[PDB]
């Protein structure tokens, strides 16, 4: 069960990150009109 | 170009008549305070529970400790009125700078002073503004600390012998107990913040709020954002309201909770039990009466095999049975007494039951946060006669519509704010429609 | 000019209130209608039929009151004025339930009124009639709950009463009796109806979200002219949209108004048939095998047999004072009950 | 965009509807209010007055139990109360 | 029917004496009872122990008799079980008990008498729905 | 010039004039006591 | 050509079939854990003791369910508000008996739903779209909430919420209107408003569009190949329409301006359910539907009935069966 549970917080982690950074990641200028 | 029916959005440029706008609303907020603060007293009958008599203003003032003494017993109400004397009287200030900023003052701020102009998009003054804002907040959490450690104290539910205002002279420090508590479950048994039971971690944590806050509100003075701050964030007025109505959609949801699950900043003597507190007095009455008749309640075994009075949580505690077995986190002042290291102790359950625990048991089974909202006490099948419907269901229902709306408002003015940001709030431009230079999915 | 074309000339003029040959039948019946629920629901009774206040002056609210179904020993009388019970007294017709068949049946001349007067008016403008077609399914609704299901029972006691609690009692009783919600033809109604509120939900919030910038103003209503030939919202973006998030989306506007049309006014058709069904007591109300095994495995539970027991409890704690006529007298040991309530 | 009968804007701002109205609205409120305080209201419809639904030792219904009888049941019923 | 004189009047003490209340004091009673006893005590019955209730009959049967305006009056001054062998003030309120029962404070003797009315007349209205719970709602 | 009565001045006070009455008949009402 | 800025680029494409985007970047995992497990526990899953008083309940159809019975139960009383993942039991079956399926798919399916309404605005922006479809999502989405989390918080156990079954659905909806009076609560009934009046206004709006169709086809074809996705020109005479309904009500109950139009269709049925969903939020603090039981009596103090009378008779034959070996003392508390 620790196994599971070591690995569920790995992959939310993981997916949690990507979220986090990829909304960092210049997502204003990620439109079709102005990007700034 | 706004229709009247969004009228003060045309306000986001004319900085002098949005602070009059402000400060009006301001006047607004502290003369409801003042106003039914006053009104609350004037209804007020000592000799009748707070929370028999709708009040949600004097049991806040009451929790500071003026008014009250042991066992919530109110001494003298004056401090009630001054408080609502002093509201109400302060908002003809605020409402008459209100409406002179609104109607007679300069329309727009940034030609009268540098200091107190601002464009949304200058993102160093917009940054000073918010320190300052912190710095204040800083010192109204430290206000609190002042009255609970020099002023008086605050009153204590837990206080030995049945409530009472107490000073707090041992504030708690140790971050590994104050922010502790931020990293807690929300779920049951943890509670997140809302678990905070004893007015030493509520003063150590307004007095690491207040230094948090003044930090930071000298920080933002001091500083302009980061580059990658710079990129993640629209700057414009109604991206910050947008921003800051997420914050009170979020701050509204856990006041919901507080006032629903706490009993320490919400004492039950003011505000009426929790619900989980009601449903276990309910089975401590029962167990009461029962065992005054002769029942062995260790051993009465149940029609579902189950405890009739006790059973066991799915950790072991001795907990009451019955469908409150949902709520056997709950922790009150007039139920610990009976806990021991394994949960409730049938030596003590058989042996130690006070007369005044049978009364605040009764009392709270009979004051269950179930009503009309004609204010008909009890479950919906009651007949009319108790007119009742706890503080606490007020509050929380009220505050949940709020906090929901104000999400509402957050994603329709977050979501405006970016399209406005890019240029297309107005609509897609017929000769630039970036779907017809898209290709086609299929 | 002949007196008949004279008279049409006059009932088709345009005027404030376009009035047609249709008017003669709806205006007199849904006034009638109208005027008998605010008269009864404001003045009369339902003492001697029901045992029941049901009226403003009775200290009822606007929740409570209601213009209460005939008694049950009335069985499906007309109830007419003139007729053998009232025999002309206005005073007990009233007392009677005579203003629930009044409002009942001028209502379904009324309804059906209203529909020729779609149709005539679809017919004097140009258009087609498909607003009159999709009215079917609210008069569907209305003679198969109003009507038929009290022909098929015992008298009009048990029609709905025209008022907000009764009509909620109404549907108490139908869960309790019926079996109501396990009925799939109510199933298929409930789909047609929330699904209508969906479709005109996400068509409405598409439409304004894929707006053409038509004007230079914040507020994007003023852009439109009832005369312009334009498209005011992009069809184009709109599919692409709805295309990568849902999977699919609609591309023909045609079928699209069609499809929102076809929806809820099947799904009242549905519901519709169920209740014809319930006129005979021909419900839905159990699964023959769920029974079997219950009836021989005491530990079998499903969220069905659940459902039966709290029906059970419904029917015996309602039924006395819910059917006065009846004479129920149900001691306290025979209520249904679980343990502590 | 009109159909030739007189605004209703223009009519409800005129003096000469509210010199008729403001006789007429009243009237008929107080008419209204006549029809009950003077209890005319119970006697047309037949409604109980608070004292009119039991007898004074009873707590039975006065319910309309036959079809072509029912007229004289109501009857019958009232003149328990006399 | 309405509230007569006959309906009004209830037995003063268990020798026969009667009282005949006015409309007046039945109110004030309601009221009262409502303020300090529905709580628990909502329709006749005792919502914290309801094998014990607040019919006529029940309280024929309590030592000290209760059913008559003397034996409830000092049954608000002075409760005991229902055998009488034991004064139960510290936790039913009572004028005994006021101190921790608050709202026994403000009640004055002919607040009691209206409340014993009130408790004695109601049976005479409501029949078995008094005291008899939720079955007769 | 404007006709005063028309159908629709039927139509409106067909309505207005009987909620009226019954405005003020409910009102009364509110006073009764039993 | 950076291998971030790539994924970047991939994961906010325009161009795939299905939007990905950040959102669903935690919609897409939660929603499939969720699924996945929905689908497997409604087949398979043994009986769960919703109610924790070891009374299993058979949700699956491998245990006697069809599909209008089968449902995944709530998880067991015995646990109330407290989190039970897997790692949490001693043992799969364990996890099983007491309801931990239910859990698991709640809490994804809300991320996930949350997210997909994210995702709503999120593609709205890379289209160069208006934003706020996502807002009367928050209708339905508020009402999945409301039944799934907020109930159950406030009444302490998330064997109250709402089971994942049909049958399940009619017994949460019974129980609540014994508990609440839900049929009285003016929330509800606004709902009823949003509801209906929404299907009502589906209804006209396509039958008015549908009725001014301009002709452009024969009798032997659908009229919808009339349209061609695309095409600039409207398809309808909306002035035809409006001619039709204002002769219908009258002139000024009728709409001439097609964004009034939508917009109203817009927001009243995303308005009712706004409101039908505060009010299952606001009756999880037991805030209940108006009580008008014995309110009115008569000059000698007998109730005289009504309507609401009767309606309690009903939700008292609900109260006093269900969950019928649950309650061991007087009041229903929760
Ligand atoms: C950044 C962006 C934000 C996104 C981040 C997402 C992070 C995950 C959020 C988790 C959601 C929580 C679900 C469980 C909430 C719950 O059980 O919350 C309850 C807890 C309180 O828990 C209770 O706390 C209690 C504390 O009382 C204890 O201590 C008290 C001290 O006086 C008393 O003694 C009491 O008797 C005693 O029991 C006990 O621990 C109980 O067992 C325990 O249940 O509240 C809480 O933690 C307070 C906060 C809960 C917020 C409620 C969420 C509502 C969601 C709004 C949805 C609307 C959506 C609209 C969409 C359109
Ligand atoms: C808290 C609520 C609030 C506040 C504080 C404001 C404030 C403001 N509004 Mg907004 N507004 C609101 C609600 C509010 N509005 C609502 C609910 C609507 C929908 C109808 C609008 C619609 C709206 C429109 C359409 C417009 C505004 C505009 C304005 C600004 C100029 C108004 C002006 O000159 O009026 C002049 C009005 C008067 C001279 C009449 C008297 C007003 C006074 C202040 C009443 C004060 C009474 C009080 C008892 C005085 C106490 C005095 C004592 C303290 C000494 C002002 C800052 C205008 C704007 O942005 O200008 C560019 C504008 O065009 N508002
Ligand atoms: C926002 C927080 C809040 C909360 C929790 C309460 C709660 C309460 N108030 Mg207070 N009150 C408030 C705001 C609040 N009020 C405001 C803003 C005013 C000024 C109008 C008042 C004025 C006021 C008076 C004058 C009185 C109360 C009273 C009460 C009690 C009974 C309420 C009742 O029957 O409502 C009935 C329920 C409704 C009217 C339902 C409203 C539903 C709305 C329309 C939906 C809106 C949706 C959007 C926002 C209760 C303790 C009464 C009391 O007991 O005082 C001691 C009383 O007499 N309040
Ligand atoms: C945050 C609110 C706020 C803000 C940002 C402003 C900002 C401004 N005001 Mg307005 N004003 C406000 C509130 C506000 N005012 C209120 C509440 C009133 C009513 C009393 C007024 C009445 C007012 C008038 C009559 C005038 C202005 C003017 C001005 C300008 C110059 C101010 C100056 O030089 O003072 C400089 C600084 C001081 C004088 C020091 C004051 C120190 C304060 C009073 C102490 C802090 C108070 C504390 C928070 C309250 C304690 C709580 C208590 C209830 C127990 C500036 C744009 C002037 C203007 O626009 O001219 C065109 C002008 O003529 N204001
Ligand atoms: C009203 C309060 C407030 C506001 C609106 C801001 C706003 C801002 N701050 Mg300041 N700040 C404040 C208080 C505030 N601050 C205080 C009190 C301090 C002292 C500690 C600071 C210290 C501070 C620093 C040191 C920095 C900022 C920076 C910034 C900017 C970027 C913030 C950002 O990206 O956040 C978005 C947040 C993140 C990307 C990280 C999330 C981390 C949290 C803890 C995760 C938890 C999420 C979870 C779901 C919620 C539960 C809480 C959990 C802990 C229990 C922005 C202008 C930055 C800047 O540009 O400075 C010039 C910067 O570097 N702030
Ligand atoms: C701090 C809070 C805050 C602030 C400052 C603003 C500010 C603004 N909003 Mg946002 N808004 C908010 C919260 C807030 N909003 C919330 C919580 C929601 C979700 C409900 C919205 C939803 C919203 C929409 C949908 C729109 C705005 C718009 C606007 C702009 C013009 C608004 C206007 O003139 O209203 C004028 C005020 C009225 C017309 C009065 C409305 C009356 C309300 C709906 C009824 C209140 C009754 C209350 C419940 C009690 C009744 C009880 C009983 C009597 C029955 C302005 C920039 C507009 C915009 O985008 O402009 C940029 C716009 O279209 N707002
Ligand atoms: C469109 C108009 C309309 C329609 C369709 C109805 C329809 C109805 N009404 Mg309503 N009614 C109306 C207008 C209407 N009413 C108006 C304007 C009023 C106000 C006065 C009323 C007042 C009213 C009351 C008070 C009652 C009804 C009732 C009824 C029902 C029975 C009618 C019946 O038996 O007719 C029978 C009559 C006909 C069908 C007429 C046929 C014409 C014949 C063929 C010609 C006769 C030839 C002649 C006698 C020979 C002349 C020779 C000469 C030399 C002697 C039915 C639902 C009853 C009801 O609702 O029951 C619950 C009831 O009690 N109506
Ligand atoms: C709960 C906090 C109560 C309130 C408030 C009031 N009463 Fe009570 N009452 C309560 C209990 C638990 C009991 C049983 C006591 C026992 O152990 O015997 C009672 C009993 C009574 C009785 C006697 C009933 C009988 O003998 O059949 C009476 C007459 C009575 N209580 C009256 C009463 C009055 C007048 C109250 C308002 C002043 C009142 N009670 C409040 C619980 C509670
Ligand atoms: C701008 C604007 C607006 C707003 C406004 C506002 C919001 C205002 C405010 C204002 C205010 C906010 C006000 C206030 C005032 C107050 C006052 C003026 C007070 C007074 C007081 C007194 C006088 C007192 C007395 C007393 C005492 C002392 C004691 C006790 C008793 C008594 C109570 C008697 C509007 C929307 C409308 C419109 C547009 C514009
Ligand atoms: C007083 C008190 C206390 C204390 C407290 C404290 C100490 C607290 C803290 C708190 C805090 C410390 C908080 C925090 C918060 C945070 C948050 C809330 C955040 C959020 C974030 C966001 C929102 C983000 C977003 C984003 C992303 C993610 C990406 C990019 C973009 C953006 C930026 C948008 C206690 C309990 C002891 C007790 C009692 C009293
Ligand atoms: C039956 C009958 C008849 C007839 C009758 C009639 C026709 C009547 C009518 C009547 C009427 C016609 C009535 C009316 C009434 C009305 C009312 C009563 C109203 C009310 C209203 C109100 C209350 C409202 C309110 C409101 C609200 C709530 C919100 C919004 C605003 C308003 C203000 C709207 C005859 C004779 C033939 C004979 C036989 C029998
Ligand atoms: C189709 C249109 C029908 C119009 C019906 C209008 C009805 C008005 C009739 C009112 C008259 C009632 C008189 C009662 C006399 C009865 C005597 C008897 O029953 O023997
Ligand atoms: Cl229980």
């Amino acid at each position: 069960m620790e196994t599971l549970k070591i690995t569920v917080y790995i992959v939310v982690t993981f997916f949690v990150l990507l979220f986090v950074f990829g909304f960092l990641s210049g997502d204003p200028a990620r439109n079709p009109k102005r990007k700034d | 170009g706004f229709a009247w029916w969004a009228g003060n959005a045309r306000l986001i440029n004319l900085s002098g008549k949005l602070l009059g706008a402000h400060v009006a609303h301001a006047g607004l907020i502290v003369f409801w305070a003042g106003a039914m603060t006053l009104f609350e007293l004037a209804h007020f009958i000592p000799e009748k529970p707070m929370y028999e008599q709708g009040l949600i203003l004097i049991p806040h003032i009451a929790t500071l400790g003026w008014g009250v003494g042991p066992g919530g017993e109110v001494v003298d109400t004056f401090p009630f009125f001054v408080v609502g004397v002093v509201h109400l009287i302060s908002s003809a200030v605020l409402g008459f700078g209100g409406v002179y900023h609104a109607i007679r003052g300069p329309e727009t701020l940034e030609e009268y002073s540098s200091f107190f102009g601002y464009d949304w998009k200058d993102k160093n003054k917009m940054t000073t503004i918010l320190g300052f804002h912190l710095i204040v907040l800083g010192i109204g959490a430290l206000l609190l600390v002042a009255k609970a450690m020099f002023f008086g104290g605050l009153y204590d539910t837990w206080a030995p012998g049945g409530g009472d205002v107490r000073v707090i002279t041992n504030p708690t420090l140790d971050p590994r107990v104050i922010f502790g508590y931020l990293l807690k479950s929300p779920f049951g048994g943890e509670g997140w913040i809302v678990s905070v039971n004893n007015l030493e971690d509520v003063v150590g944590g307004h007095i690491w709020i207040g230094l948090i806050c003044i930090a930071g509100g000298i920080w933002h003075i001091l500083t302009t954002p980061f580059g990658w701050a710079r990129r993640a964030f629209i700057w414009s007025g109604e991206a910050y309201l947008s921003y800051s109505l997420g914050a009170l959609s979020m701050m509204g949801f856990i006041a919901t909770c507080f006032v629903w699950f706490n009993n320490t900043v919400y004492p039950s003597e003011f505000y009426g039990p929790t619900g989980p507190e009601a449903s276990q007095a309910q089975a401590m009455t029962f167990l009461i009466r029962d065992q005054k008749l002769g029942a062995n309640v260790g051993s009465a075994q149940g029609p579902t095999g189950l405890g009739k009075y006790l059973m066991r949580s799915p950790t072991g505690e001795i907990i009451f049975g019955g469908e409150t077995m949902r709520f056997w986190d709950f922790r009150g002042p007039w139920l610990e007494p009976l806990r021991g290291p394994n949960g409730l102790d049938l030596n003590k359950i058989k042996n130690d039951i006070q007369p005044w625990q049978e009364r605040r048991a009764a009392e709270y089974m009979t004051h269950a946060p179930l009503g009309s909202l004609n204010s008909v006490g009890g479950v919906a099948t009651e007949i009319n006669s108790v007119n009742f419907v706890s503080p606490r269901s007020w509050l929380a229902t009220s505050h949940f519509v709020l906090a929901f709306f104000f999400l509402v408002g957050h994603l329709w003015h977050a979501g405006r704010a970016r399209a406005a940001a890019a240029g297309f709030e107005k609509g897609i431009d017929r000769e630039s429609e970036p779907v017809l230079s898209m290709p086609s999915l299929d | 000019r002949g007196w008949f074309d004279i008279l049409d000339d006059w009932l088709k003029r345009d005027r404030f209130v376009f009035v047609g040959w249709s008017g003669i039948l709806l205006f007199p019946c849904a006034y009638l209608a109208l005027g008998g629920w605010l008269t009864g629901t404001t003045f009369v009774t339902s003492w001697y039929t029901h045992g029941l206040a049901s009226s403003y002056l009775e200290g009822c609210n606007f929740l409570t009151v209601a213009v209460s179904t005939p008694a049950n020993s009335m069985g499906h009388s007309l109830l007419l004025l003139w007729g053998p019970e009232a025999q002309g007294d206005f005073t007990r017709w009233c007392q009677l339930g005579g203003l629930w068949t009044f409002i009942a049946l001028h209502g379904a001349f009324g309804l059906i009124g209203f529909m020729l007067r779609q149709f005539e008016i679809a017919r004097l403008v140009g258009v087609r009639p498909y607003n009159a077609i999709a009215f079917s399914a609210p008069i569907a609704v209305f003679v198969s709950v109003f009507l038929i299901y009290p022909l098929g029972q015992s008298s009009w006691f048990f029609a709905p009463s025209f008022g907000v609690a009764a009509i909620f009692r109404f549907l108490l009783f139908f869960q309790g009796f019926h079996n109501w919600t396990l009925n799939p033809f109510h199933m298929m109604g409930v789909a047609g109806v929330l699904g209508g509120a969906l479709l005109c939900a996400i068509h409405g919030a598409t439409v304004e979200n894929t707006l053409f910038q038509d004007g230079e103003g914040a507020s994007t209503f003023r852009a439109f002219n009832p005369t312009q030939a334009e498209e005011t919202y992009s069809m184009v973006t709109a599919n692409r949209f709805w295309s990568q998030i849902f999977g699919i989306a609609f591309s023909n506007k045609r079928w699209l108004h069609f499809f929102m049309l076809f929806v809820p006014v099947t799904g009242l058709w549905m519901s519709a048939i169920g209740v014809v069904g319930l006129a005979l007591n021909l419900r839905s109300y159990d699964f023959i095998s769920q029974e079997i095994r219950a009836a021989e495995d005491p530990e079998f539970e499903t969220f069905y047999t659940k459902n039966l027991l709290l029906n059970e409890g419904i029917r015996a704690w309602m039924a006395p004072q819910d059917q006065p006529h009846e004479n129920f007298v149900f001691p306290e040991e025979v209520l249904p009950r679980g343990n502590a309530l | 965009g009109t159909t030739g009968e007189r605004p209703f804007s223009d009519i409800i701002t005129s003096v000469r509807y509210w010199v008729i109205h403001s006789i007429t609205i009243p009237a008929l409120f107080i008419a209204g209010w006549l029809f009950v305080s003077t209890g005319l209201a119970y006697d047309v419809f037949g409604t109980p007055r608070p004292d009119s639904y039991y007898a004074q030792e009873q707590r039975s219904i006065p319910l309309v139990t036959d079809r072509f009888e029912a007229k004289q049941q109501v009857e019958t019923f009232l003149e328990q109360l006399k | 029917a309405e509230l007569t004189p006959e309906v009004l009047t209830v037995p003063l003490n268990s020798e026969g004496k009667t009282i005949t209340l006015t409309e007046k004091q039945y109110l004030e009673g309601k009221r009262l009872f409502q303020y300090a006893c529905a709580s628990c005590h909502v329709g006749g019955i005792t919502k914290t122990n309801p094998s014990l209730d607040l019919r006529t009959e029940t309280l024929a049967l309590a030592t000290p008799p209760r059913d008559n305006i003397e034996g409830l009056v000092d049954y608000m001054k002075n409760p005991t079980t229902y055998d009488g062998e034991q004064e139960i003030a510290e936790v039913h309120p009572s004028l005994r008990s006021a101190d921790i029962f608050p709202k026994m404070r403000n009640l004055t003797e002919k607040d009691l008498v209206a409340i014993a009315g009130h408790i004695l007349v109601e049976p005479k209205i409501l029949g078995d729905k008094w005291g008899g719970g939720k079955v007769y709602y | 010039s404007y006709p005063i009565f028309t159908v629709r001045w039927v139509a409106v006070h067909t309505l207005a004039v009987p909620t009226i009455f019954f405005l003020g008949a409910i009102a009364a009402m509110q006073f009764i006591q039993r | 050509a950076n291998l971030w800025e790539r994924f970047c680029n991939w994961v906010t494409s325009t161009d795939n079939r299905l939007y990905v985007g950040w959102f669903g970047v935690i919609m897409i995992p939660t929603l499939l854990a969720a699924t996945i497990c929905f689908v497997i526990a409604f087949i398979a899953a043994p009986p769960v003791d919703i109610d924790g008083i070891r009374e299993p309940v058979s949700g699956s159809l491998l245990y006697g369910n069809n599909i209008i019975t089968g449902a995944v139960v709530p998880s067991s009383n015995a646990i109330g508000l407290h989190f039970y993942p897997i790692w949490e039991a001693a043992s799969l079956d364990e996890w099983l008996y007491n309801g931990g399926p239910y859990q698991l798919i709640i809490f994804h399916f809300l991320l996930g739903a949350s997210c997909y309404m994210g995702r709503q605005w999120e593609l709205s922006y890379r289209l160069g779209m208006r934003p706020w479809i996502c807002v009367a999502y928050s209708a339905p989405l508020a009402s999945a909430f409301a039944v799934f989390l907020i109930y159950p918080i406030g009444q302490g156990s998330f064997s109250d919420g709402m089971p994942l079954g049909i049958s399940g659905t009619f017994n949460f909806m019974i129980v609540f209107q014994a508990e609440h009076n839900i049929l009285m609560h003016p929330f509800h009934q606004l709902g009823v408003a949003g509801v209906f009046g929404g299907a009502l206004f589906c209804a006209m709006h396509g039958s008015l569009v549908t009725s001014s169709l301009i002709r452009e086809t024969t009798e032997t074809e659908s009229a919808n190949y009339g349209y061609k996705f695309g095409q600039e020109e409207e398809t309808y005479n909306i002035v035809a329409a409006h001619g039709y309904f204002g002769r219908l009500i009258f002139q000024y109950a009728s709409f001439n301006n097609s964004r009034s139009l939508h917009f109203f269709l817009a927001a009243w049925p995303v308005v009712g359910v706004w409101f039908t969903a505060l009010g299952i939020s606001t009756m999880a603090f037991n805030l209940n539907g108006f009580n008008f039981n014995h309110s009115v009596i008569d000059a000698k103090g007998n109730v005289i009935n009504t309507w609401a009378d009767i309606i309690n008779r009903a939700n008292l034959g609900m109260e006093v069966m269900h969950e019928r070996n649950a309650h061991n003392f007087p009041l229903d508390l929760a």
